[PDB]
């Protein structure tokens, strides 16, 4: 989710996260 | 002693699949019997194909065209889902001109004598006001599967780009069989064969394609003697 | 193993191989005193019998 | 992940032989911090790790992680950053822990982690921390694989490392059953045109889209369009809106190399049996059905260049030309007027790109040449022929020419007066060889292709793709790949979970809009909190039908394949499903390598090595003492002298073998003879 | 002969005032090879390092015959030392 | 062997230009040349000519021990890819996860004869290590031969002797009638019928018992109470091989190929190898070994059995608590808890599965893999070392079906990564062992015929019982086989037994353990009288043939290799080092 | 003696073999100068008959000399002596 | 179209009754579908006559042995399964034996009715002592294939009578393999190695032969929907 153009990939997740991810480069 | 012999009818279920149910057979044939027929129809069956294709402003497989938004590889790619039968053995030509902006289907590929498209609803590309594709093909008879037979062995110009052939108008074949099996041992079988053929021709020609060929193949041992 | 401090000695004593072992032979490219090399089997004379050469 | 890499190893750092065995383990504070799965496995292993995925350097270059602060029993949300001495001064709860969904914790004894690494449970009065999230210890690559708590940890960091080996191929088909790492991991790799600020699409083709911002101004983003990577692959960049779409400021609009409408695809979704077959996929085997290759499921392109330079000399200056010295017409006919090759010559191994030429000098000839020249009136022809021939076994189009020139005004370098490079590019299939693997290590070379028909098919007619081994997965402990292949089938034909009478005691738990799901599509388990094996029963349980009346696969999972080739059905039921396997870089066209006789070493006269030259193997020291313990000592002798040193001996030899005499006896090697002239030139007298 | 050492188990463990053997072992580990061979003379020294390869290579379940073994420790018994010159050229 | 076209017609250059130009397809070599270089299509007839009976060598990279250089005869396969027999696999130790092969040749007519005579593939079935067969059946041949001989009580259409009714309805005339009924629906291949044979040879005591002394079987006949299974296995064995009768385990397989190629000729062993090759793979696909996460079970009585070693875990960890013990007493006990726990669930687990699942039968099979791994499928991971070598007791007790959790699996990867790092720096460590055994042994090599000495070592060989019988010696396999007897065998004041100078296989050591003796005097290579390397009666029966040793072996490095060879696989442990640095 | 057939490289047997020599490195040098011995045959056909004898058994359609040498011997009509 | 490449059909006799046959060389997959059609057609369609039912005096309830004679009643029964015999009356017919005195019966023993044919009457079947007597009655008819034990639906029609199996199939065992012969000039042919075993009542390539006549009959019937549809012919002989 959050992202504006993402496909609707259902997920079995059980549990709400609070923190997304980073930015993967900003080292 | 079964002193009766088997028959073939016919059982259509839509117009390009249909079933053919044989009976009655010795027992522990129907399964091989069903197999055989599957293992000729779904590899020997000949039918036709594009071969290569040429458009007017591309030299080679990996570039684009000016204003659609594929690219030659992706309708090469879209291509090879063509559904052609032809009728004579000398490979013809079709041809393909659009321009101007809009949709490219399948139907807009106009064929000479013999030939006919029997998917007009496939989309190869689409175009702009910037585009306009014009795009020769060759369609070819044959059978099995041949790759890209390379421009090197052919006599062929530098625009020819070469495309893989798959020449099989059959399309899902399978079967199940009802043993019987009473306990007086007048037992027997009855196959049940399910052909589904991509609407190029008949399942009925499609059987008696595969039915001529194992009658040449099989006449072989009763040659001899 | 330990290329140096085995050549420094070996030429004060002046030792003189004589190229009997296994690695040498291998060194040198000589066929080696092992299997098929060895002169028992290495000059073996081979003709054909005589019953034989009367029937050609 | 060649960024965001931890190496111990380099300038001012400690080599692989200063490299203790206390080095390369997993110290307790790498939770979070560094990855204990993905790491390489040859002699270099624990030395290179990567980046988890939450972690965040310090400003003095410590390596910090979220902690989710708990205040009274109360998890709170504030995150505070932690390094390591922080996270040994507290205690720190686990992530999947059963909050009561106000903060509390559900039972009053919570798994924690002590200060020096001890694992204990405790009341839950005494702890201050929580984690953010599950996944937070693993690193990028390794998100992304499906059922990683189920597998073991070496054949995890199997498929880590064999996962970003993949090439791309021409469709790039998202996975089915994946993660929900592969959006974050594809947007953020920038391999991905995304639309800086939103509006709307004036014009698309397969170059350059235009968008409409809001306020008047328009901008083109160019794609790329068969670009050359640095190891030879394709980059493809194929837009993904029309021509009357809205995008918003970070929409993705264009695909990459490896991508489907946004995320990761690495490979395809495959019908796969795990039964044995006939033992062509005996011991790690993997055979494939003759679709693959037909209908182009697994094709990579691949792009590759070749480079001369024409420059000065002592005798004068080489000329790119068409006029080539004794050769005939009929290699000159691809060639055109500048002597390069025309765009879209299809080319074979050993034809000419570039025609260039060099002043040869001044020779003697000898007198057959001279009396042969005199008889046919052909000159002398004073110019040496050294071209650019594409090497041994490549073929292909020929798609672009860069040439630049000095009297063009470019950068070259000094001496040299004309650079030229050609881009060669093929179309490689699938073959016997190629290496092939999933994403749970579970490798494995292309046994045989089989035609389609003698291929075991399902009780619909419809032929699996591939048939993997059994006895690879219950000794690796690998069953990830199992759970992959159910919930696969389970995503491909969809399901209903029928609550007709309350929702049944399985699914209890699962989410709603996960009752139900139509054929094709897609799910997302994460790597630890995922889909329970109880829950794999009751989605494998009911499973809609095909076309007819046909639930092809029971609750076990196994379906009653027929066999193709004889003709009667396999006694016992089958595993069946749709895996997702990758097609690696080690096809065997860069592997397949032969020498008769080609170039020689400089010093010593042994032939040379590697593909890139001719070359030959190397027949070591432990093939010297085989060749030993066997008794045999004839083809050593062969091996060592008449192959490699005699300088007199090989082209005996070779006139013996094309005459056909016997072979001559040796001679000495030139290696022994340089061997002797250094010993007596370090003052060693040697008789 | 520290306390980290145990002693040595046979038939029980060793008392005080036990009568033991030539060759007895004392402690409880790896007997030395040079003293072995100074005690017992050569013919035990090839009993004890052969018996000793082998009770490493076994605990793995991998059988080599003892023919395989013998020829090593063929090779290192060759060489006797010099304790006396005698009279001919031989460096003590 | 395979071969690919593209390969071999660049390692066979110089002959097929000889012959093509000896056919009249090139004027001269240069043409010839140029023809090879452009492909045109009679090489390819060309090359066919020149490949035929020509041996070539299979190297395998790093090359071990004596058999990883084999000579094979090649043959023109399609593709690019060299196929390799799947027989020469455990020889080589070559998997098929991406490994590469480099292909050597010979030349001359010397070379040839050796890569025909002494490297060929079918030369080389034994290890000149141990003497045991190394062209065995290997994964999915030992599961086909297993499924194909092992008897189902209660199959369809068994014997069952019957009144009243009908007689017994499980006779059978012949093989050929079985398997007629078995191709109709009737046999099942695993039920126990009574055919009557005829070209398979009965077992000696139904020799002894109908035909006495000549059993010679051609044309007789007898019933036999087997499967059908098992008659088409003992249809693979040749012809003078008795009834074997039994359930196919690999230490089966492993005892008939031994006695096989101890009493035939070795072509007779290499083609009942090809024939058992390719049953066991035909029955391998029809077995039905899959794997499916419904077939792979778990105990019942997990939760109780965890509960209540939880509860002693507790108590343990209360009376640490209250100070009555330090931390590493508690740490023992522990470690002590959680290993019985560990081996109870094993149990349970070993208790509840059938014999016909999949897991289970390749386990028990002998196929591969082992309890410890099944039982960490299914079951309990149990305990896990640290960096340091300890156990830590927290142990994991959720199996790789369950799922692990997270600090779980953090736990795990400490000795995984241990164990992997472990193995790579032990390869390096043992290559520079054979590296110096090697270069040690090198100088030792057969001399004489017999160095006819007097000396000689003694060996133990089945020690006496303290009530009084011979019970046997575990290792006489690996100490007193194949070796030569130094002095006579005698006792009681009587005959010899065994005499002076006997090859000493296993009938004498059966006759010598039956008449009741137990010390012998054999003659070895310690006591060897020869100037310059070994005798050849001192060295005995060589492993990889079976015959006395030749007059020019370089027994000294086939030593240090059999010895060198498998020091990639030896363990270590958690003050005396008891592995590779020992 | 109740084999198949054999086929290719090892059409001989090599037990049928192995009872004519003492030892395989015998039996190697055995077919090795047979095979040298046919082979100049072979070459100095065309030119004046030397003592060189050429195949005593009845060659193949284009055989190897090697095998046309281990045939001789498994038809026991060569005679040698050791060194 | 055309096959580009003839396959043939040649044997290679082994036995007096006991022949292979080697087809080559079949464009690839072909060789599976023939050979395992063929080695089915083979076993299960060619007619023939075998032993149904046999009866003898002094067997009620005593299944285990007879007085007189030697070999129990299931030797006699497995002795009497494979005794070859051809006929041609589709009804069942009988056979009678009878032999008193000590001695060997053989096959020769017996005496066929009008209308069948025993084909090795020096086939031992029993061994008669004591001046025994045998009386068995046998019930012989034609049938195909291999039918099992017809059970005894009519309880009391025939005290008797107990009946057997019956091996009407001529041939006995019939295994088949393919090959790969000329991978590189021609893309991997196929040869089909077929190994037929009859009993001596018809010869390997008449059994063949008639196997052949009844496929090409079954997928004739195939054939027979449109007769003008293209595939591929062999061409001529
Ligand atoms: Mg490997
Ligand atoms: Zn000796």
């Amino acid at each position: 989710n959050s992202v504006p153009g993402a496909p609707n990939r259902v997920s079995f997740a059980k549990l709400r996260e609070p923190l997304e991810v980073p930015g993967l480069l900003d080292v | 002693l079964i002193s009766q012999r088997p028959t073939l009818s016919e059982d259509v279920l839509t117009d390009n699949r249909s079933q053919f149910v044989i009976e009655p057979l010795e027992p522990g044939f129907g399964y091989t019997l069903g197999n055989s027929l599957r293992r000729t129809l779904l590899s020997s069956i000949p039918g036709a194909a594009v071969t290569s294709i040429r458009i007017d402003g591309v030299l080679h497989e990996f570039t684009t065209v000016p204003g659609v938004k594929e690219d030659v590889t992706e309708i090469i790619l879209n291509l090879k889902s063509l559904v052609v039968s032809s009728e004579e053995d000398e490979p013809v030509t079709m041809y393909l001109r659009k321009q101007g902006p809009g949709e490219v289907t399948a139907g807009d590929i106009v064929p000479p004598a013999g030939v006919t498209v029997h998917n007009p609803g496939m989309h190869i590309a689409t175009l702009n006001d910037k585009g306009k594709l014009e795009v020769e093909l060759v369609v070819e008879r044959g059978r099995g599967y041949v790759p890209a037979v390379q421009n090197r062995a052919s006599g062929a110009e530098i625009g020819r780009i070469p495309v893989d052939s798959i020449y099989s108008p059959v399309l899902k074949v399978t079967y199940k069989v009802d043993a019987t099996r009473v306990e007086q041992r007048t037992d027997f079988d009855k196959l049940i064969l399910d052909v589904e053929t991509k609407n190029s021709i008949s399942p009925r020609d499609a059987l008696a394609s595969a039915g001529k060929t194992l009658v040449e193949l099989f006449g072989l041992a009763r040659e001899l003697n | 193993q330990e290329t140096t401090r085995v050549l420094t000695d070996a030429a004060i004593n002046c030792r003189s191989d004589k190229l009997n072992g296994l690695k040498e032979n291998v060194i040198i490219g000589k066929l080696i005193p092992a299997g098929t090399g060895i002169n028992r089997y290495r000059n073996i004379a081979v003709q054909p019998t005589e019953e034989a050469r009367a029937a050609a | 992940t060649h960024k965001r890499r931890l190496s111990a190893l380099g300038p001012g750092g400690l080599s692989r032989e200063r490299a203790g065995l206390e080095v390369r383990d997993v110290h307790p504070s790498h939770y979070g911090r560094m990855c204990p799965i993905e790491t390489p496995e040859g002699p270099n292993i624990g030395l290179i790790g990567s980046l988890s995925v939450y972690a965040r350097v310090n400003p003095f270059g410590f390596i910090e992680t979220p902690y989710r602060k708990v205040v009274d029993g109360v998890v709170s949300d504030e995150i505070v950053y932690l390094t390591a001495d922080e996270e040994d001064r507290h205690v720190v709860a686990q992530a999947n822990s059963p909050i009561d969904a106000d903060g509390r914790f559900v039972e009053p004894r919570v798994l924690v982690r002590r200060k020096a690494g001890e694992v204990e449970y405790v009341p839950s009065s005494e702890v201050d921390y929580m984690d953010v999230s599950p996944r937070q210890m693993v690193s990028v690559a390794t998100a992304m694989i499906p059922f990683l708590e189920h597998d073991d940890a070496n054949r995890a960091l199997m498929g880590a490392n064999m996962q970003r080996q993949a090439v791309p191929l021409v469709r790039s088909e998202a996975p089915l059953v994946g993660t929900g790492m592969e959006l974050r991991a594809a947007i953020d790799a920038g391999d991905v045109v995304v639309a800086e600020e939103s509006g709307v699409i004036e014009e698309v083709s397969a170059d350059y889209i235009t968008v409409m911002h809001d306020n008047g101004t328009r901008r083109t983003y160019r794609m790329r369009k068969f670009a050359r990577s640095n190891h030879g692959t394709c980059a493809n960049q194929c837009p993904i809106v029309d021509a009357g779409d809205r995008v918003e400021a970070g929409q993705v609009i264009a695909d990459g190399p490896c991508t489907d409408d946004g995320e990761m695809a690495l490979g395809k979704n495959l019908l796969v049996a795990i039964m044995p077959w006939e033992g062509h996929n005996y011991e790690d085997a993997i055979i494939l059905s003759n679709r693959l290759v037909e209908e182009d499921v697994l094709t990579s392109i691949h792009i590759e260049e070749h480079e001369i330079d024409a420059r000065d000399t002592k005798l004068g200056a080489e000329e790119i030309t068409r006029d080539i010295p004794n050769i005939s017409d009929e290699v000159l006919a691809d060639l055109d007027e500048r002597g390069i090759v025309r765009i879209g010559a299809e080319v074979r191994d050993g034809d000419i790109l570039v025609g260039k030429v060099t002043p040869k000098g001044e020779t003697e000839l000898t007198p057959e040449e001279r009396l042969l020249r005199a008889i046919f009136g052909e000159k002398a022809r004073e110019v040496r022929d050294t071209s650019l021939k594409v090497p041994h076994g490549e073929s292909g189009k020929v798609i672009g020419i860069r040439v630049f020139s000095r009297e063009d005004e470019d950068e070259l370098p000094a001496g040299v007066n004309e650079l030229v490079r050609v881009y060669v590019a093929q179309k490689r299939k699938i073959s016997d060889g190629d290496k092939l693997a999933g994403r749970h290590g579970n490798k494995g070379v292309i046994g045989k292709i089989l035609p389609v028909e003698d291929m075991p098919f399902l009780a619909d007619g419809t032929p699996v793709d591939i048939i993997l081994n059994t006895h690879g997965v219950p000794r690796r402990m690998n069953i990830g790949q199992i759970l992959e292949t159910h919930l696969g089938w389970c995503a491909h034909s969809g399901w209903k979970v029928d609550a007709a009478k309350g929702v049944p005691d399985w699914a209890a738990r699962l989410p709603d809009e996960l009752l139900e799901a139509q054929p094709n599509a897609i799910v997302s388990t994460p790597v630890f909190d995922g889909a329970q094996e109880a829950e794999l029963q009751g989605l494998l349980s009911c499973t809609l039908p095909n076309r007819d009346g046909d639930v092809l696969v029971d609750a076990d999972g196994k379906a009653m394949l027929f066999d193709g080739r004889s003709g009667e059905p396999f006694p016992y039921p089958v595993t069946v499903g749709y895996m997702y396997i990758m097609k690696l870089h080690h096809l065997v066209d860069d592997k397949i390598h032969a020498r008769s006789t080609g170039p020689y070493s400089m010093i010593t006269q042994q032939p040379l090595g590697g593909k890139a030259q001719f070359g030959g193997q190397r027949f070591g020291e432990m093939e010297c003492w085989a060749m030993q313990a066997y008794g045999a000592a004839y083809t050593l002798q062969e091996l060592l002298t008449i192959k490699s040193d005699d300088t007199v001996g090989r082209v005996k030899v070779y006139e013996a073998i094309v005459k056909g005499e016997n072979i001559p006896e040796p001679g000495i090697p030139e290696s022994f003879k340089v061997l002797l002239k250094e010993l007596q030139s370090l003052c060693l007298n040697v008789e | 002969i520290s306390k980290r050492q145990r002693l040595r188990v046979f038939k029980r463990v060793l008392s005080d005032g036990d009568h033991v053997e030539v060759g007895q072992q004392l402690m409880e580990g790896s007997a030395d090879p040079h003293e072995v061979l100074r005690v017992q003379g050569p013919r035990e020294v090839q009993i004890h390092l052969v018996r000793e390869v082998q009770e490493v290579y076994r605990a793995q379940g991998v059988s080599i015959h003892d023919k395989h073994i013998e020829v090593i420790v063929r090779q290192m018994l060759r060489r006797v030392t010099i304790i006396d010159s005698g009279s001919t050229e031989f460096l003590p | 062997c395979g071969l690919p076209k593209l390969m071999a017609l660049e390692l066979f250059k110089p002959f097929v230009m000889k012959r093509l130009v000896d056919l009249n397809h090139a004027q001269n070599i240069k043409s010839a040349k140029r023809m090879v270089e452009r492909q045109r299509p009679q090489v390819w007839d060309v090359l066919e000519e020149v490949i035929a009976e020509h041996p070539v060598l299979l190297n395998r990279a790093p090359t071990l021990h004596r058999l990883g250089i084999q000579a094979f005869e090649p043959m023109l396969v399609e593709g690019k890819a060299i196929q390799l027999h799947p027989l020469v696999c455990e020889a080589f130790n070559a998997d098929f996860d991406g490994d590469q092969m480099a292909v050597h040749l010979p030349l001359s007519a010397e070379a040839q004869a050796e890569a025909r005579i002494l490297m060929l593939s079918s030369n080389n079935i034994l290890s000149p290590a141990s003497g045991r067969p190394l062209a065995m059946p290997r994964l999915d041949m030992v599961t086909g031969l297993y499924y194909l001989t092992t008897e189902v009580p209660g199959d369809t259409g068994e014997y069952q002797p019957a009144s009243g009714d009908h007689p017994e309805t499980g006779v059978y005339s012949s093989p050929a009638e079985a398997i007629m009924a078995a191709d109709r629906g009737v046999l099942s291949v695993r039920a126990k019928i009574k055919v009557r044979l005829t070209q398979l040879r009965p077992p000696v005591e139904i020799e002894a018992e109908l035909f006495g002394h000549s059993g010679w079987q051609p044309g007789d006949a007898w019933m036999a109470e087997t499967t059908l299974g098992r008659v088409m296995f003992n249809e693979l064995l040749p012809l003078g091989y008795p009834f074997v009768n039994k359930q196919m385990h690999k230490k089966v397989q492993a005892a008939i190929i031994n006695d096989l190629a101890e009493r035939y000729p070795m072509i007779v062993v290499a083609q009942t190898v090809d024939k058992l090759k390719d049953a066991g793979f035909y029955w391998a696909t029809r077995s039905g070994v899959t794997v499916s996460m419904a077939d792979v079970l778990v105990p019942p009585r997990k939760k109780e059995i965890l509960d209540h070693y939880e509860e002693r875990a507790d108590k343990v960890e209360k009376q640490f608590q209250r100070g009555a013990l330090n931390h590493d007493e508690r740490n023992e006990a522990l470690v002590e808890i959680w290993k019985e726990a560990t081996d109870e669930v094993g149990q349970a687990l070993r208790e509840h599965y059938p014999d016909d699942n999949p897991i289970i039968t390749i386990v028990d099979s002998g196929a591969t893999g082992n309890f410890t791994q099944t039982r960490t499928l299914a079951g309990m991971k149990g305990l896990v070392t640290n960096p340091k070598g300890e156990f830590i007791p927290r142990p994991v007790k959720s199996s790789f079906r369950e799922g692990l959790t997270v600090l779980e699996y953090f736990i795990n990867t400490h000795g995984a990564r241990k164990g992997l790092a472990d193995t790579a720096l032990r390869t390096a460590d043992s290559g520079y062992l054979t590296r110096r055994l090697v270069d040690v042994s090198q100088d030792v090599i057969v001399r004489e015929h017999d160095c006819q000495t007097e000396r000689g070592i003694v060996v133990e060989l089945a020690e006496r019982a303290p009530d009084g019988t011979l019970i046997r010696d575990p290792y006489i396999e690996t100490s007193a086989y194949a070796r030569t007897l130094g002095t006579d065998a005698v006792d009681e004041a009587g005959n010899v037994i065994v005499e002076r100078g006997q090859d000493l296989g296993d009938p004498e050591i059966d006759a010598l353990l039956a008449a009741g003796i137990t010390q012998v005097k054999v003659r070895s290579v310690l006591t060897c009288a020869t100037s310059t390397g070994v005798c050849a009666t001192c060295y005995g029966r060589s492993m990889a043939t079976g015959k006395l040793v030749d007059i020019g072996e370089a027994v000294g490095i086939v030593a240090a290799q059999s010895i060198g060879e498998p020091g990639t696989q030896l363990t270590m442990r958690t003050d005396i080092t008891g592995g590779l640095p020992r | 003696g109740g084999y198949d057939t054999p086929l290719g490289i090892t059409n001989p047997p090599i037990d049928e073999l192995l009872d004519r020599v003492s030892s395989k490195y015998a039996l190697v040098i055995y077919a090795a100068k047979r095979a040298r011995q046919i082979n100049d045959y072979y070459n100095q056909l065309g030119e004046g008959i030397l003592e060189y004898v050429g195949p005593l058994v009845e060659p193949g359609l284009q055989e190897k000399p090697l095998s046309i040498a281990l045939r001789e011997i498994h038809a026991d009509l060569l005679e040698h002596t050791e060194g």
